[PDB]
């Protein structure tokens, strides 16, 4: 009654998955915006596919920032390997052999884990989100991918039950942030 | 039954020293805090001599000798990690032995210094032992800013409480909206005595009529005005001296104080004379003018002439806190 | 569909990043979205207003809220002066709040128009958001801007001036991809 409902709930154990096509801006100064606003809606709506497949929830939509958590609602103890298969799906998902998309796009997949807060702000026009300085770090992960290798942070690893086989990614020394916290960065092969 | 309380108050209103107060009464280390201790010390006379020709007019020692034990204090303030010597003490306490080091502390309102002053100093003798060992006064009189907010979880009477200090400063008001969510009451702090001493903010702004816009904003908050605060008139002993004394009146600094008269309703403790009398209850009405205009019966304001460093009168006073935290069903 | 004048304005506030605080008093960082949330929400009770009433709440990006004014239609372009009276709008609360919070937020703004393709996307729970390159640079005109201002580009900076606004040149920014441009900003 004193400070408005704000519907938010934490979640504690989860992994969070950020992909940005890089190099989109270059796409662009080529393509109609239309063939655009097309080639985005195109990858975004197999996106949403390969998203519930492999047991995840996508959050939101930034332009060209499709950001999908794992572990949510409902909690899954395989929020490990669910954006790690995200990011396996979302390689092949630019698949530009059926997709004449222009000009060579690549996603830059930064997957991480740890603790969130998600919900709705605002009373109007709500939009689903993630809050939590781990999803502000799964971003710069985002922010750190190498061609579209999927960053996973140690925190991700501790997590995969050293399923998959990941490589030094050096993170830090690619963004800021990263080193900042000097956070082990790795990369899935 | 679990109840949490988030104390406000000015600078330097004496917040922490009742949370001390109460670990001291519902919770050997006594021997990591002794640091602390004699950094006050030092601040507190460095401080005075500091202002001393800074002061207009100037304020110049009694037994000239001493100006060389001026430039010891003088030659250490900025001084990091001080091993603490017997030479300190020893300077240190002459010139505090020295009367124009007080005068200049009779006028330590005309320049920032903390409150422990007169305490330390007047114990540089058992300070400096090397088994001196801080009592539990001494642990509450030991100055130290809070920065940022910090959870006490204390227990009376198998009913848990749940004590937040915060930051009293200006700068560090940017983290109480982080408690202000159900909280039971807000305990608000205020120096009766400040009423002579502009702010460490920015050294213009009185302390009092700061503290008064202070709970004027919490009061009248957003989020507030549905909590009942119970106002802390603190360092009623100060307040006393300063008033008793009168090196420096009330209503030359709140004029308004000139038209005052005394209270009907008014429980005068023990002797205490009318002159004191008359002013605690002032410096009272000025933070009941605020908690009588809003609230709208939807939070009333319980004030409580205190002294933090009384872990006797602290206990009363936290008892009719426990007491409106249970009768108003809060 | 495509619009052909579409006012979008950004309202970010570096000012969050910092206060965002994930500690054990602050329910771990929610406390201080609770009062983001304070923010957001007061930051809608603009849009059900008569001045606003053409006003449309994009989106939110985190510590980011995201307007636009002119997608209920086909002067033609007085929105603009709308939209800025809304940037107006939006400090006029974000400030109170302070007023309340004892913070000190700062908003920084980055009003344009042009063509923005508006429409939905996604598989699951379509969203409604604007694409196109006007809104490029609506963005990257707040990302770049200054506290308590609005930065405007060329040609937004003349419009404005028509209505009753003066501007005052920036300098040069160097919009990505549509290179160095020259913004100004709305004088105060
Ligand atoms: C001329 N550009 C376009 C023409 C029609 C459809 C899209 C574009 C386009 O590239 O739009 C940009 C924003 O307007 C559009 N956008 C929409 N909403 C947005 C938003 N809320 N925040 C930032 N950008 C947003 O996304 C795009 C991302 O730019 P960003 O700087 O984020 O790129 P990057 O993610 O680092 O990609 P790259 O690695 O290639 O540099
Ligand atoms: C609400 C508090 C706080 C501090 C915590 C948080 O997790 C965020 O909500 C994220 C990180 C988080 O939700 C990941 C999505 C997104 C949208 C990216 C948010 C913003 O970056 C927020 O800040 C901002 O508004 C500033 C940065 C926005 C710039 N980013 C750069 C990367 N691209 C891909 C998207 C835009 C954020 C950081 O703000
Ligand atoms: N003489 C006297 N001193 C008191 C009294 N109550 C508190 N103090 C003194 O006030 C000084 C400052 O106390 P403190 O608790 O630090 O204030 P604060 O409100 O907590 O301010 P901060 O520290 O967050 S910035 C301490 O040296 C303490 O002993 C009192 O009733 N009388
Ligand atoms: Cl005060
Ligand atoms: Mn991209
Ligand atoms: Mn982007
Ligand atoms: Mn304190």
């Amino acid at each position: 009654m004193m400070f408005h409902k704000i519907y938010i709930q934490k979640h504690d154990n989860v992994s969070i998955l950020f992909a940005d096509i890089e190099g989109f801006t270059s796409l662009a100064s080529q393509c109609t915006a239309q063939e655009l606003v097309m080639t985005l809606n195109e990858l975004f709506a197999r996106f949403d596919k390969l998203a519930a497949e492999n047991h995840c929830l996508r959050i939101k939509i930034l332009g060209d920032c499709y950001y999908c958590v794992s572990g949510l609602p409902e909690a899954r103890a395989d929020h490990a390997h669910c954006c790690v298969e995200m990011g396996m799906d979302m390689i092949e998902a630019i698949s530009l052999v059926r997709e004449m998309t222009g000009v060579n796009v690549n996603m830059r997949v930064g997957i991480h884990s740890g603790r969130v807060h998600c919900g709705v702000l605002g009373l109007r026009k709500w939009q689903f989100d993630v809050w939590s300085n781990d999803v502000t770090l799964a971003n710069h992960m985002e922010a750190g991918g190498k061609a579209g290798r999927i960053h996973i942070t140690k925190a991700t690893l501790s997590y995969l039950n050293g399923d998959y086989e990941v490589e030094p990614g050096c993170g830090g020394e690619r963004n800021a942030y990263l080193k900042e916290h000097s956070i082990e960065t790795f990369l899935i092969l | 039954a679990t109840h949490r309380l988030l104390l406000l108050g000015a600078g330097e209103s004496g917040k922490s020293t009742i949370v001390k107060q109460m670990r001291i009464l519902h919770v050997g280390e006594k021997a990591t805090k002794v640091q602390d201790i004699k950094n006050n010390l030092k601040e507190a006379i460095e401080t005075i001599v500091a202002a001393m020709s800074n002061l207009v007019p100037p304020v110049e020692l009694a037994n000239p000798e001493n100006q060389f034990r001026v430039d010891y204090i003088l030659s250490v303030m900025n001084v990091p990690d001080f091993d603490f010597p017997p030479e300190f003490y020893e300077h240190a306490k002459a010139l505090w032995e020295d009367e124009g080091v007080r005068a200049c502390y009779e006028r330590s309102n005309e320049y920032q210094l903390i409150d422990c002053a007169q305490y330390f100093l007047d114990k540089i003798d058992v300070i400096k032992q090397d088994d001196y060992v801080p009592s539990d006064q001494d642990l509450l009189r030991c100055r130290v800013l809070t920065s940022g907010i910090f959870e006490t979880k204390f227990q009376v009477d198998k009913v848990n409480f749940h004590m937040f200090d915060v930051g009293g400063q200006r700068d560090e008001r940017r983290k109480w909206i982080q408690c202000f969510n159900d909280v039971t009451a807000i305990i608000f702090v205020v120096a009766s005595s400040s009423y002579n001493m502009v702010i460490r903010e920015d050294n213009q702004t009185n302390r009092l009529q700061e503290a008064l816009n202070l709970f004027k904003s919490i009061w009248n908050n957003r989020w507030l005005r549905t909590i009942s605060v119970i106002l802390f008139l603190n360092k009623q002993d100060l307040l006393a001296e300063k008033v008793l004394a009168g090196k420096s009146k009330i209503e030359d600094y709140f004029p308004e104080f000139a038209r005052y008269t005394t209270p009907e309703d008014a429980t005068p403790e023990p002797g205490e004379d009318p002159r004191v009398t008359r002013a605690k209850y002032f410096i009272r009405d000025e933070f009941l003018r605020i908690s009588t205009a809003s609230g709208d019966g939807r939070h009333y304001c319980y004030p409580h002439f205190t002294c933090a460093v009384d872990t006797e009168n602290i206990r009363r006073v936290f008892n009719d806190c426990r007491d409106i935290i249970q009768r108003m069903h809060l | 569909q495509s619009y052909d004048c579409v006012c979008v304005m950004f309202a970010s506030i570096p000012d969050f990043k910092e206060f965002y605080t994930e500690s054990d008093v602050n329910k771990e960082g929610l406390e201080c979205l609770r009062l983001l949330n304070e923010i957001i929400a007061d930051f809608d009770d603009l849009l059900s207003k008569p001045k606003f009433s053409g006003v449309e709440k994009i989106k939110t990006i985190g510590s980011t809220y995201m307007a636009a004014t002119g997608l209920s239609a086909i002067r033609q372009y007085m929105h603009i002066g709308t939209m800025v009276e809304f940037a107006y709008a939006l400090v006029g609360k974000l400030d109170a709040i302070n007023k309340h919070s004892f913070n000190d937020f700062k908003l920084r703004v980055g009003i344009n128009h042009g063509p923005v393709i508006a429409g939905v996307i996604g598989a699951q729970k379509p969203q409604y958001d604007i694409w196109g390159n006007t809104v490029n640079v609506a963005s990257r005109m707040d990302s770049t801007g200054v506290l308590d201002k609005i930065q405007v580009t060329e040609e937004t900076s003349l419009i404005l001036q028509t209505l009753g606004y003066t501007c005052t040149c920036r300098g040069i920014i160097n919009v990505k991809g549509k290179g160095d441009l020259k913004t100004y900003f709305v004088n105060t």
